DNA sequence: ACTGCTAGAGATTTTCCC
DNA sequence: GGGAAAATCTCTAGCA
DNA sequence: ACTGCTAGAGATTTTCCC
DNA sequence: GGGAAAATCTCTAGCA
């Protein structure tokens, strides 16, 4: 009834920056989403972007 | 402790050195002779 | 060698030379001539060579003004997903302003708006029309117009489609307004191939899921690990740091 | 891969789930949930809006609402033209995706002008809303002394109604209840894109469901098989 | 899929919609779709990004007029080293330009000069300097300023040395020549950790040297490779080309 | 044989398109209406 | 009497550029000059570089 | 390596080659052969200019010459004033490696603001450059005829000497003897800039010569010797 | 205490198709 | 494992 | 048939020093 | 083989 729900958060996009890398890191894997940061996997690596400089999406590019 | 050479409201010239109070990503905010001003990183130099 | 540096800061004083001419002159490692132009207030004129980045968020909107055949174009994006509102006021006053934002906020939900230190923002109108709809002022730095790049750059673009069907229109409001229709669904590119009226509904129900899945998923977790955000099989994220 | 495959058909022929309880139950992608929904012969509207005008004070409100969710869009026109009326439904369609407008066949709403943006939009034009309009008027008598003017006082009572007043099943607002509304229509749009771009495949003769990175599913006779093309 | 063709150029034809957006929209591969955007001429408004690269000869100068103070400074940069030659006329006209034209080809060997289409640099009367030094005349592409970058740069560079010593100057000529020996001789670092002053040095010298050794070494070397360039034991090469 | 459209003498509109001459390095010598032109191949786009 | 000149003008620095990069690669030894093209030797790599694409120095930093 | 080093003191000690020969022929840096020239006892000016007044036709034209090469560099000036003398030696110095400047001691070269002048520049004052004023003023009554002011006769009787007018040992043009002994100059500015560098310095107690990537060559009491540091 | 970006054109690299 | 297509990278104007 | 560049500031990588 | 210094890389304003 649980991991359902993680398996269901880990299942959305996010399109981070770096603080003096002006271009967008590809699509990563959302693990947690709070109100000013945000825990990413992005190639097997678990980053903690900030709210702001994160674009969460569910691609639905998904069928 | 800094000094922050800057630069301000479409002037050319670079004022300073002014007290640095807190430095962000992309701006500064810096004290010049008792006037508090929030300065972008790209028209101000810090050492 | 502090004759070198006596004499590398007295012809300083006059020429004004870089760290790399009083170290070859006057033989001074790189460190000592750095500090004699770094001691000296007419030689600091350059700024990083850096570029700041603008707050991304899901509930952030910028706004401009733009000027396009004498008229006044009254221009909005929402920076997550570059969806564009726009309209055409009749002046540039604070009224017209708020009432616009004031539209918007009742069409989608504007958490902060990031305009310029333009008079039509910097308004008394405009501050009890945010103070009223819930939304916050962040105003730009003046005389940096990169800090709202999202909104110039959408303001550089929303011309250029007006200047592509500006002969299939006989005011510039209906333009204007097709210009909105082709930017928000008839061009597409981007972090999810789609466009941007794609994108900005893919933002809001993306942040209104995960805002809902994160609520059911931290009433059950309730481990403290020596607060538990995520538990994997290599790392583990507690609070935000990520533990091995 | 069959696994989820055959569970997903008789979980289907015995309680008739629809492709997407199908697609999260048993990991399947959705062109192959669909295509198990579509084998079944018992199982065999977002962009509808309606616009109305409503006089108050003397001066007319156009109101349009998305009659999927109930999310509404008002305006104080300075008179009932066809002029204003097509730049309101030009503005609409510029903002959200419409593709039909419900209409009350009035000299505005039949003029030249918006049949134009409407054939430019890509809307078509047909020919319980008022209680959608009684409830945006009451909002406005509730919000009227907090205004000066009346235009300012539809877009306050605009606000209230589509993020300010909850209801429902799930006690959501209007603008939750059209943004998953449209994004439903989305995922709807993007699966009928990639089941048409793989409707003219045939593997060998089957149709093709899924080609993965190394399995095709295929659909020989009513029997979804998984092997691991020409077109 | 022709229907999709048929629809989608019917479609551009309104809103102007770019490839991914009729790509995605009418199931268009990405060729089609490129195809349709390119064949409307309402929608080349981009050009190339990439930029082009000065011609940095060891005889081409760069000129260029600058104002300063309400004055006319007339620049000249080698552009090969970055030497700076600079006047302060008392008008920006072509017989100011053509004097300190002469002038500067008596000074230095000027090959060629890379002006822009200034009324200063296009007159008869520059013409019959260049002619009587032997200088070659280059325009610019007018209103491209980039094709002089390298005066450009150099009027950037001297204005603000100018601006470092204007204080230790009572006229803007005395600043301009000092600007013009500190840019010269007491700011170093390049492609050699030189100043400009011992890099055009290098350069003229290199290029006098470099030329008699090559006619000392052609004289001698006469060999037909199946006309011999240079001989080395893994390559040689010919005229121009490396066979192995 | 080319297409050229391009960007003109201090004009923000796109001309074209235009017979392609000589394309070279960084510029491009065209023919637009019996018009030799030398554009920047920043300011010209060929198809 | 050949193979000294040969030497001298190997002694020559050379630094060039490519046709769409516009950053200027290092120093390569000068193998031939003449009037249009300059034949350099960069990373045991022989190339022929247009004569206006090279500033050609004997870097006096060889003391 | 210490081949070319006992191939060096031999051919110094029997023929007196400078430190250039002793580089070019046995392959040895410079500081090495520098050292060996300056350690025998038989072996124990690029920068001086000259300036003058030269009247023609009623103007003033100042005429500096490099007194090493005979480039010579002149300006039709507007009167005999220390502030157009100042003018053209700020000039000057701005455009060629000016160290000293050798005038006639008039009324206009020994001005304060000459004096300020070459304070500012760093040039150092003291007080057959007639035949330089000579062939000027022959080559300028050649090119009269050619121009049509004063002014624009003097830069091409400057550009004829400077560029035009050959002669000498080798052939060579001033402008050529100019830059081939500014680099000279240059060289010796390096090379003495690289023993400076390396005279506080002190091997174990031996000097420094030249440390390679692989070997240290140093001199332990008149004896160079390769060998493979405190300061 | 706040902050360049965006879309298009062409080159380069990666992935798919037998 | 080559060739073609798609995805990604690089870079620029123009909006202030 | 012609063409962005240059110098400085800070980050990153390579080389020297025992 | 770490630490420090030097060399190299990245990026930006401002000149048009
Ligand atoms: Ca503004
Ligand atoms: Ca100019
Ligand atoms: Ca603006
Ligand atoms: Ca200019
Ligand atoms: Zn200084
Ligand atoms: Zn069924
Ligand atoms: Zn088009
Ligand atoms: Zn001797």
């Amino acid at each position: 009834e649980l991991q359902k729900q993680i398996t269901k958060i880990q299942n959305f996009r996010v399109y981070y920056r770096d603080s003096r890398d002006p271009v967008w890191k590809g699509p990563a894997k959302l693990l947690w989403k709070g109100e000013g940061a945000v825990v990413i996997q992005d190639n097997s690596d678990i980053k903690v972007v900030p709210r702001r400089k994160a674009k969460i999406i569910r691609d639905y590019g998904k069928q | 402790n800094f000094r922050v050479y800057y630069r301000d409201s479409r002037d050319p010239v670079w004022k300073g050195p002014a007290k640095l109070l807190w430095k962000g990503e992309g701006a500064v905010v810096i004290q010049d002779n008792s006037d508090i001003k929030v300065v972008p990183r790209r028209k101000a130099k810090i050492i | 060698f502090l004759d070198g540096i006596d004499k590398a800061q007295e012809e300083h004083e006059k020429y004004h030379s870089n760290w790399r001419a009083m170290a070859s002159d006057f033989n001074l490692p790189p460190v000592v001539a750095k500090e004699i132009v770094a001691s000296c207030d007419k030689c600091q004129l350059k700024g990083e060579a850096m570029h700041g980045q603008v707050d991304c968020s899901p509930g952030i909107w910028q706004l401009d003004c733009t000027h396009l055949e004498g008229k006044v174009i009254l221009v909005a994006v929402h920076v997550a997903s570059g969806y564009i509102e726009a309209e055409v006021i009749p002046a540039e006053t604070g009224q017209e302003t708020a009432y616009f934002l004031l539209k918007l906020a009742g069409r989608w939900p504007v958490k902060t708006v990031h305009t310029d230190n333009g008079s039509n923002f910097t308004s008394t109108t405009v501050k009890a029309a945010c103070w009223w709809a819930g939304i916050k002022q962040e105003f730009g730095i003046p005389y940096n117009p990169q800090s709202q790049g999202v909104i110039e750059s959408m303001n550089k673009e929303l011309k250029k489609i007006i200047g592509q069907v500006r002969d299939q229109a006989e005011h510039l409001k209906t333009a204007v307004q097709m210009a909105v229709f082709i930017h928000n669904f008839k061009r597409k590119g981007g972090i999810g191939g789609y466009s941007a009226g794609e994108r900005i509904v893919d933002i809001i129900a993306t942040d209104i899921q995960t805002k809902e899945l994160q609520k059911q998923i931290t009433k059950i977790q309730n481990f403290r690990v020596y607060k538990l955000l995520w538990k994997g099989e290599g790392a583990v994220v507690i609070q935000i740091k990520v533990v091995p």
